[PDB]
């Protein structure tokens, strides 16, 4: 519903108004505190998630008029207040209530409270000093109370909610930190003066580019439409004043060059962006770069100078997609249109921007315009993405002279006539965004602190303008190349080029019209490659070449050549060096930029001609915090989506978390991950809304299923590459291995962690050696660490590496081995050792291949000098007297750790608990009571097994209750059933947990037997004794 | 070690089902009695007269193999079902040779 909005003088714990006439088109004499909900019109890409308020009715408020305290919002009603808003009636006053809620106070409030040692005394003080009443009051996550003094700091999980003490803990909180004097809500404070504040005749102030859209709707006063569109200005405070000439009037004043006339409005009073600022579109500051302190004065003029120029004589800027046959036609229409469907003042010696969507393209429409009405369309349909920029150029201007700010284009009078082209630079991105106004495809912003290969290549560009802008034209040329895919090898050219204001030639290669086709047209790619470039050049601004995948072309020799392919791969050789170099003089300081996907492949003339290279790594934990950060802001998932209701990030979310279990994933993943976090959390709300329920006003994304996404995305990273995917093995799943654990901590995890403190050593120790009797978890350990941690997981199973031919390594563990120094940081695995690594001098005949496996096995392994990638190798065996000399403490393998029969007192017990995890059991029959009469000797996976038959007994006891009930039921009703329908007609649940109540543990402890004896036992406590020779 | 490996505590563990035999429970591995392994050892015993009985009262019927003519379809005693008690040391070795010579 639309509503008139007012503020009043505020209480803040007060509540709002309810209209009578609200209160009769949703009249409700049960619920007389009508519970209203209110969406309040802003700057920003949408209107931020309503407010719940609490309200008293009222007949005096005029139709549709509706009041809200002002100091609840933190601005004063000095400030203009805002006339319209809109209202939605809560259905049947549907609200929960808080789960909890946490507030904060300073310490001297907070000591003078905690010093009545009865609670009730300070709920009673929340009566008398702050009016809260229960079921009355609706509370709102971090809302401040009171500036200094008290404010609600969370609501949790819901963002507000009903309160009462009687489920409402109030959690309070001491500012020892006095930050509550920085935190004050109060949006103004009283000037010192309003004269002597500068001067009338003369102000100074930065401008700034409009962080924002914004549109007539929101506006205070009442433009045409026809004319006064487009242009305008927004001012901060009594700023209006200081011009003398209003909000509302236009002030033309500029720091150089001609006048700009523009229309100045004070903001709307709830606005995020610093004052002391005088804000502006793109379309002003596209004319004034730098200079950012603007000359401003009343400078008013008595309307429209100029009614007429009777022909004026536009040009476009040369640019990338400004130039092709395939925007040409859409070009000119979106042209024609925008200046057709509303008149403006122009002027030589400024620019006009113009949005489109490219996707528009390849479709012609045949008879929206020139032979129809000048209304003709809903661009909610006919969107936008990309953005041109036109110069007014000369214009025929009457006998009047040089106040030429004003010429104007009437649609009978006047023509517009097409002078080819013109040259202009673009604005630096540092001062000003345009992706961020008009909501197109975004470019990911880097800062320069936390990239070095983006100061990198940001410096390189840098010098090549800025020498070329001195005397020195510079021939800089750059490759990038990456070892994985997928990193944002473009991303970083196309930043850089807005990070410094230089254009950009955007082209693939892998959209050539032909292949490297057998019969020769090399002539026929490498021609039609120059013939698109050349045409801009004759206009650029200095600007470079981006080419995406020059692998793709630049293929290399030697696999099985034709003699074309020779003829090919040399003439595209040649004429790409000449193409290159030519360039360098037919236009200066104009830079190639290349990209490639195997360095190796790239033919070895092109790699010497080549300038700077950049290796582009996969990014850092430091850094996955920024890419979290950005992809999971408000902008960047609202953009994507149709309905109003917005969403955001619960403020909880540990960005600590994402880093760390994100590791090893490119950027890409973590789209992936968000978007599909953003898709689970939307089923969730259309689950939600099948009730009529709580929560409507907006779904979050939560910790939980944010955290469930990552195992998706890690599992289709391994169906990439390194196919296995497994089991899960949580902690806890494991227990009883105190000391191991101590130190696979001390290992995998320390070392790994912290390296801001841990030195990183120059060597690192490079795995870990479990040995010992079977049925120890020494295979368990191997998929609990595949579970936990980030870590991926190869692996091979045992003699998985031996084949059938001589020379067996490089068939597999040459290219394994490496495949994990491919790999980001993942371990391998190994089992059975002793089976792999004969110790070499127990010689073997028939070829002797367990001396080729073990030779090349340590020299891969081995060394690790300039190699520490994190190529954990971690394994297990049954008899380590078998493994070769590959133990022998160089600290390559020899990480050795026992495993064996536990304590006897309540080791036992914390393996059973362990493997009771996700296991039922609900009696007095304590676990103390089964690891006691569970006799010694017993081991490990023994109780396992122990388990393993009382769970067969249990659900063998549920298997002949059911086989009496069936037959009792078969006997009564049914009388020619068996099996589906049965099932699908009872609808057991009381049963259905099947829960052993005991006697399954006892008959488990008559049937099983330990599964190695003691005189099994003598044969590994031998080698225990050996300490593996010490 | 391939044996030991490939089946148990990796991908491979889902749902397959193993039965073996053996001569002897000497020349087999000391992974027996895992639950990840060969563990559950079913008994066969020796079998008795009662299992004579059991043998014959299953060479007396094969069962609906053609059900238009049993094997051994036309017989004379039916008086004196379990005909070969005197079988009783044989181990049921191999009765499908008697069974041949019968026929
Ligand atoms: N750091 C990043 N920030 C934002 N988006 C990124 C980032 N890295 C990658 N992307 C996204 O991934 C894509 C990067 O495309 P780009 O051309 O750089 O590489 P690619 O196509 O993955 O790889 P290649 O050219 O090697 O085949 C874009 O969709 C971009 O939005
Ligand atoms: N906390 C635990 N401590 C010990 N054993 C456990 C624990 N949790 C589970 N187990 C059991 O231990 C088994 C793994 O034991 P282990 O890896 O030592 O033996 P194995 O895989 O049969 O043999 P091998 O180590 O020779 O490959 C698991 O399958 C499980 O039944
Ligand atoms: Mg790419
Ligand atoms: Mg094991």
């Amino acid at each position: 519903m639309k509503a008139s909005l007012t503020f009043s003088l505020s209480g803040i714990y007060a509540p709002c108004s309810i209209s009578r006439d609200i209160y009769l088109e949703y009249g409700d004499k049960k619920a007389e505190c009508l519970y209203g909900t209110i969406r309040l019109p802003q700057y920003g890409p949408g209107c931020t998630p309503g407010k719940i308020v609490h309200c008293v009715l009222d007949d005096s408020l005029p139709f549709c008029s509706i009041v809200v305290p002002s100091k609840l919002f933190g601005f004063m009603p000095t400030q203009p207040t805002m006339d319209f808003c809109y209202f939605e009636p809560i259905l049947d006053n549907v609200v929960p209530v808080l789960d909890s809620v946490t507030f904060l106070i300073n310490e001297q409030l907070y000591s003078k409270l905690m010093d009545l040692p009865q609670e009730m005394q300070q709920i009673q003080f929340l009566h008398y000093k702050y009016n809260i009443n229960s079921m009355e009051t609706v509370v709102h996550s971090r809302d401040i109370l009171t500036s200094g003094l008290c404010q609600i700091l969370n609501c949790s999980p819901f963002p507000q909610g009903l309160v009462d003490f009687t489920e409402t803990q109030l959690i309070l909180v001491n500012d020892t930190e006095q930050k509550l004097s920085a935190l004050k809500y109060a949006n103004e404070d009283e000037e010192y003066a309003l004269p002597k504040i500068g001067t009338n005749s003369a102000l100074s102030i930065d401008l700034e580019s409009l962080p924002c859209t914004i549109s007539r709707d929101l506006l205070r006063p009442a433009p045409h439409i026809n004319d006064d569109n487009s242009i305008y200005a927004f001012t901060d405070a009594e700023t209006l004043l200081r011009l003398d000439v209003t909000s509302g009037s236009f002030i033309t004043v500029s720091n150089m060059g001609c006048v700009r006339l523009v229309k100045l409005f004070v903001l709307l009073l709830p606005n995020g962006f610093k004052k002391r600022t005088i804000y502006a579109p793109p379309k002003i500051i596209a004319s004034f770069p730098d200079c950012s302190v603007v000359t401003i004065s009343k400078s008013n003029i008595g309307h429209t100078d100029i009614p007429i120029a009777n022909q004026v004589f536009i040009s476009r800027v040369g640019g990338w997609l400004q130039s092709q046959k395939c925007f040409q036609n859409i070009i000119l229409t979106t042209l024609k249109k925008f200046f057709s469907e509303s008149k403006r003042i122009l002027c030589q010696n400024d620019l006009i921007p113009i949005a489109f969507d490219s996707s528009m393209a390849d479709l012609n429409i045949a008879e929206e315009n020139d032979e129809s009405d000048d209304e003709d369309e809903l661009g909610q349909y006919y969107k936008n993405d990309s953005l041109v920029w036109f110069f007014v150029t000369s214009a025929e201007l009457d006998c009047f002279s040089k106040d030429n700010s004003h010429f104007i284009i009437d649609p009978n009078r006047t023509k517009l006539i097409t002078t080819n082209i013109t040259n202009r630079r673009p604005l630096p991105l540092s001062r000003s965004n345009l992706q961020r106004y008009y909501g197109f495809a975004e470019t990911f912003y880097y800062d320069l602190h936390i990239f070095p290969y983006v100061r990198q290549l940001v410096n390189i560009l840098e010098t090549s303008f800025n020498c070329s802008q001195r005397g020195i034209t510079l021939n800089a040329s750059v490759l990038l190349h990456s070892t994985t895919n997928n990193v944002g090898k473009a991303t970083m050219v196309r930043f850089a080029s807005k990070y410094l204001g230089i254009h950009l030639l955007e082209i693939d290669c892998l959209s050539l019209t032909s292949n490297s086709r057998q019969l020769d047209s090399t002539s026929k790619i490498i021609g039609y490659i120059r013939a698109k470039c050349e045409n801009v050049l004759p206009y650029a601004s200095p600007a470079v070449i981006f080419l995406a995948h020059l692998d793709s072309i630049l293929l290399d020799v030697n696999a099985n050549q034709d003699p074309e392919a020779i003829k090919l791969q040399k003439s595209i050789n040649f004429e790409m060096s000449k193409l290159l170099d030519d360039f360098t003089f037919k236009f200066p300081g104009t830079t190639f930029v290349g990209s490639v996907n195997n360095i190796d492949n790239v033919p070895s003339s092109f790699r010497s001609h080549m300038r700077f290279e950049i290796l582009v790594p996969v990014p850092s934990e430091a850094q996955r915090l920024r890419i979290f950060q950005w992809y999971l802001s408000s902008h960047e998932l609202n953009r994507d989506v149709q309905q109003k209701v917005p969403v955001s990030y619960m403020d909880n979310i540990s960005f600590s978390s994402l880093s760390s279990y994100s590791a090893g994933l490119t950027p890409l993943d973590i789209k992936s991950i968000v978007e599909t976090a953003r898709m689970t959390a939307t089923a969730r709300f259309y689950q939600e809304s099948k009730k009529c329920g709580w929560l409507p006003q907006s779904i979050l994304i939560t910790q939980e299923d944010l955290s469930k996404a990552t195992s998706k995305a890690r599992n289709e990273f391994s169906v990439s590459i390194g196919a296995p995917q497994i089991p899960n093995v949580t902690w806890d799943d494991i227990g009883g291995i105190d000391f191991v654990k101590g130190e696979i901590l001390d290992t995998i995890d320390m070392p790994l962690k912290h390296p801001e403190l841990f030195t990183s050593g120059m060597k690192k120790r490079s795995g870990i050696l479990f040995y010992g009797p079977p049925g120890t978890g020494k295979t368990l350990m191997a998929k609990a660490i595949a579970t936990n941690f980030s870590l991926n997981f190869f692996s091979v199973k045992g003699p998985e590496l031996l084949n059938m031919y001589i020379g067996e390594s490089e068939a597999n563990v040459r290219r394994v081995f490496q495949k994990a120094r491919e790999a980001k940081p993942c371990v391998i695995f190994f089992d059975q050792i002793d089976s792999v690594a004969p110790k070499r001098g127990n010689q073997g005949d028939s070829g002797g291949v367990m001396d080729r496996i073990v030779s090349q096995l340590l020299a891969e392994l081995d060394g690790m000098s300039t190699d520490a990638d994190g190529v954990f190798v971690i394994g297990a065996t049954n008899r380590p007297d078998l493994l070769d000399e590959a133990l022998l403490r160089p600290g390559r393998f020899d990480k050795l750790l026992y495993l064996g029969i536990p304590d006897t007192d309540t080791k036992q017990l914390n393996i059973l608990e362990a493997l009771t995890r996700k296991f039922v059991l609900d009696n007095d029959v304590k676990l103390i009571e089964l690891a006691k009469l569970c006799p010694f000797n017993y081991t490990g996976a023994d109780f396992y097994a122990l388990c393993s038959d009382a769970m067969l007994n249990a659900m063998s006891r549920i298997a002949r209750m059911v086989e009496k009930k069936v037959s009792q039921h078969n006997e009564l009703t049914g009388e020619n059933i068996s099996t589906r329908r049965w099932f699908d007609k009872i609808a057991t649940k009381e049963d259905t947990k099947v829960v052993v109540k005991m006697e399954d543990f006892l008959k488990a402890q008559e049937q099983l037997t330990p599964s190695v004896s003691r005189a099994e036992l003598n044969h590994y406590e031998a080698v225990r004794a050996n300490f593996e020779g010490a | 070690n391939q044996l030991l490996t490939q089946m148990d505590g990796a991908e491979g563990l889902d749902g397959v089902y193993i039965l073996a035999a053996t001569s002897r429970p000497d020349l087999i591995d000391s992974a027996l009695l895992r639950p990840g392994r060969l563990d559950k050892s079913v008994i066969c015993n020796i079998p008795t007269e009662s299992e004579r009985l059991d043998i014959l009262q299953a060479i007396v019927n094969s069962k609906d193999k053609d059900t238009g003519q049993k094997k051994f379809a036309l017989e004379k005693n039916a008086d004196l079902k379990l005909i070969a008690e005197k079988t009783a040391g044989f181990s049921g070795a191999d009765l499908q040779g008697l069974c041949y010579n019968a026929y």
